[PDB]
RNA sequence: CGCGACCUCAGAUCAGACGUGGCGACCCGCUGAAUUUAAGCAUAUUAGUCAGCGGAGGAAAAGAAACUAACCAGGAUUCCCUCAGUAACGGCGAGUGAACAGGGAAGAGCCCAGCGCCGAAUCCCCGCCCCGCGGGGCGCGGGACAUGUGGCGUACGGAAGA
RNA sequence: GCCCCCGGCGCGCGCCCGGGUCUUCCCGGAGUCGGGUUGCUUGGGAAUGCAGCCCAAAGCGGGUGGUAAACUCCAUCUAAG
């Protein structure tokens, strides 16, 4: 019982699941360049919005210094990885303390 | 090996090790005169992978433009027209300053061939490149034919019809629904198709 | 300046049109440039067919098209690797090579594995030193003609269906319906306020 | 070879202008645990390779009688850099002002020690 | 003091090459009005056009997807028929105005950096010979380029190694 | 029929390991993308593209998917050579 409409949309065919293309294997995180970053972060330090932010991350407010971020970078969804990209550095702060 | 690390270290370029190494060299060149030769390229990472090889006929000259935007050249702003073109104080020139860097080289030395360009500095006023400059007769690249092809003279003064990575990101060309602006070969030849009109034997 | 009833004509003359004006009187000339164009390709090749890569079968993207079906570009990579042979080898066969194009449904996808064994079946080759290796016999004198007519095999063909007769059963006439549509259209719509509205009357508690 | 541990001495030149080419070696070596040195003249590295610069040499398999050698250096060289990496981690040299300068605020202090005596 | 190395440099009627200028119909990159029209006139329209300026070729430009799609999905560019005087724009006025489909012409696809492996295995010039004429090239010795990294296998359709 | 030139078979140079499956590891372009704004342009409208200025990236990442803004699910491509 076939239906052009619906939730069960359009003519119903055979799947081809098989192997992905390999471009999709892009931006992957690549344990030799895990290597590169986290010798060249203890190389070099931090940016003056990313310091002063984390000064704002321990007693300020949590909101406030996503929006600072987010006044900093692009957008919302870049505020968002860079706390949590901050967070992590924090973290090994005073817990590898 | 290393040419990754390079990358990496002049990727973050608001850090301390690098802040001093990119306002000294800021310095250094703004003493120097308009247009003058660095030996040998000083981002190597970044002249390789635009097309530098290490080896003879391959000259950069670093070349320094300065910042803003343009003043229409009438006198007084008086500009005798309508109410829209009164722009005298903000006009602000479809190319980038880097295809302004590009012209000025290329046609400084004429023997050369502009292959691409890249960022070195600016601080307040001026703005600093390189760019790299292929000699089109000597043997090094008249043989060797990956790089033959940049002798045939329809590559003659590449930037000056806008033809590098400067000059396509010019132009703004691309694919698909952000660019209908341009849709052969260039905007001129888009309007010339979409508004000749097709006078026909039957028609 | 307008008049008795008449439509409003908005033509697109204010634009000095007269300057850009491109005149197809040199339309005769170019169409006995192009016959003696493909003609001076028809005797250059050899045995091989004048438009001599064979392509795909594709039907055509869209909800308005997608009842028909067309020669494409390119065999899939993945097509063409269930025929087993490989990519720069298979132009020099003849075969159109497209690396960009998917495979998502396997009737599409055998569909142009019998194409590809159609053709290599149909393919006689001619090799430079005879040491027998898929090469071919003194074979029809050339196979009794030299070049084919747009694409090989006829790509079009389109393949229609019969179901010739059936006598109509019980609850099939009692149970179809126009709404049927209407109830699944219906239901379409609202999948994602129904989970809502029952998700919050759980939730309520 | 560093990043493998395929070599086992390290040699750094002082003038290789483009210093991005060297800022990201001592930490390598300091993670990886391969004693390295920072020496004077590109061109002297050049010498021990017949060409103009050489800016590094990693001393990777060692003969028969120079291993008591090598291990006879790498003591005194773990001595100053790799033991002390965290000293070398926060040296900030520079901010020397001029003699002219200096001498002004020298002569600055006798008298304020004169208002002190 | 004195030498030697390298780097930044300059000098030359140095050895040998190269650019300049012209025509400008067609092409390419910037710059750019106004008359006109709205029954007036500023935004709009004229038009991203004429004029200005620079570059090239027998073609140029474009080009092997940071694409279209929204379903049984296509599959570089350029060009033509249609989409279309249509979606959109606009004192929503005067007017301006695309694209994906679909059918044709034509159809050709590839390389490099990075990643490491190969001892710089690569390259230019000079010297001396080789070679057959019409002229330009392949085999030997020195001087440079070159580790701030030439060359061979390598390109995202995966690739490499065993 | 006379002269001149050029493209279709054959004695010597220069060069040569390809195909499949499995195991192992390799796999990328930055003052650039994006965001702010300001001009100009486009049919492109809560900004199509370009450009200046400032702010400035990431890696399960990035751009897109045509009404701004989140929470997503998925489709699709691999930018700054
Ligand atoms: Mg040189
Ligand atoms: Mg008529
Ligand atoms: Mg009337
Ligand atoms: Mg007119
Ligand atoms: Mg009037
Ligand atoms: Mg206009
Ligand atoms: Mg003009
Ligand atoms: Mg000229
Ligand atoms: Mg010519
Ligand atoms: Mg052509
Ligand atoms: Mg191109
Ligand atoms: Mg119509
Ligand atoms: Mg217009
Ligand atoms: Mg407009
Ligand atoms: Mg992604
Ligand atoms: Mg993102
Ligand atoms: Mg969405
Ligand atoms: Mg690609």
């Amino acid at each position: 019982y076939p239906m052009a409409v619906g939730l069960n949309k359009g003519h119903k065919v055979t799947k081809n699941v098989s192997k992905p293309r390999h471009s999709r294997r892009r931006g992957r995180l690549t344990k030799h360049t895990k290597f590169v970053r986290d010798m060249i972060r203890e190389v070099c330090g931090f940016a003056p919005y990313e310091r002063r932010a984390m000064e704002l991350l321990k007693v300020s407010k949590d909101k406030r210094a996503l929006k600072f971020i987010k006044k900093r970078v692009g957008t919302h969804i870049r505020a968002k990885r860079k706390r949590e990209e901050l967070s992590n550095v924090l973290a090994a702060m005073r817990k590898a303390a | 090996g290393a040419y990754k690390y390079i990358q990496e270290l002049w990727r973050k370029k608001q850090s301390d090790v690098m802040r001093f190494l990119l306002r000294v060299r800021c310095w250094q060149y703004r003493q120097l005169s308009a247009l003058h030769r660095a030996p040998r390229p000083t981002r190597p990472d970044k002249a390789r992978r635009l097309g530098y090889k290490a080896k003879q006929g391959y000259v950069i000259y670093r070349i320094r433009v300065r910042r803003g935007g343009r003043k229409r050249p009438v006198p007084k702003g008086a500009t005798y027209g309508k109410p829209v073109h009164h722009g005298v104080n903000q006009l602000k020139f479809a190319r980038s300053l880097q295809s302004v860097a590009e012209e000025r080289a290329g046609r400084h030395c004429g023997a050369l061939r502009v292959l691409n360009s890249y960022w070195v500095g600016e601080d307040s006023t001026y703005k600093f490149f390189e760019v790299i400059l292929i000699d089109p007769f000597h043997k090094a690249i008249r043989r060797n034919p990956d790089t033959q092809w940049i002798t045939k003279p329809v590559h003659k003064h590449r930037e000056m019809r806008g033809l590098t990575s400067a000059g396509r990101k010019s132009r703004g060309l691309g694919k698909g629904h952000k660019f209908h602006h341009t849709i052969g070969g260039s905007r001129r030849a888009a309007w010339r198709r979409r508004n000749t009109l097709q006078l026909h034997r039957y028609r | 300046a307008p008049s008795r009833n008449g439509m409003v004509l908005k033509p697109h003359f204010h634009k000095d049109w007269q300057r850009r004006v491109a005149t197809w009187f040199n339309q005769p000339a170019r169409k006995i440039r192009r016959r003696k164009a493909r003609q001076a390709k028809a005797r250059r090749i050899a045995p091989r067919p004048a438009s001599g890569p064979i392509r795909p079968i594709v039907r055509c993207p869209t909800v308005r098209y997608h009842t028909k079906v067309r020669a494409g570009r390119g065999f899939s990579l993945e097509e063409l690797r269930v025929a087993g042979i490989h990519k720069k080898v298979a132009r020099t066969i003849g075969i159109s090579v497209d690396p960009r194009r998917r495979n998502k449904s396997t009737e599409s996808l055998q569909a142009n594995v019998q194409r590809l064994k159609e053709y290599r079946s149909k393919l006689i080759l001619f090799p430079r030193k005879p040491s027998a290796p898929k090469k071919g016999d003194s074979s029809a004198e050339e196979l009794k003609l030299a070049t084919q007519l747009t694409g090989p095999v006829m790509p079009v063909r389109n393949v229609y269906k019969k179901e010739k007769a059936r006598v109509i059963t019980e609850e099939e006439k009692n149970f179809k319906a126009f709404a049927s549509l209407r109830m699944a259209r219906a239901n379409a719509r609202l999948f994602g306020i129904r989970a809502k509205r029952a998700k919050e009357a759980a939730e309520q508690d | 070879l560093v990043e493998n541990k395929k070599a086992q001495l390290v040699v750094i030149a002082h003038d290789v202008d483009p210093i991005e080419l060297v800022v990201f070696l001592p930490a390598l070596c300091r993670k990886m645990g391969v004693p390295y040195c920072i020496i004077k003249g590109k061109a002297r590295l050049g010498r021990l390779v017949h060409r103009k610069t050489c800016t590094t040499v990693a001393f990777t398999q060692v003969n028969s009688e120079d291993k008591g050698a090598l291990a006879k250096l790498v003591e005194a060289i773990r001595t100053n850099y790799n033991d002390r990496y965290d000293e070398i981690r926060r040296h900030w040299g520079g901010n020397v002002l001029g003699p002219k300068s200096v001498a002004r605020i020298a002569k600055l202090e006798k008298a304020k020690a004169k208002e002190l005596a």
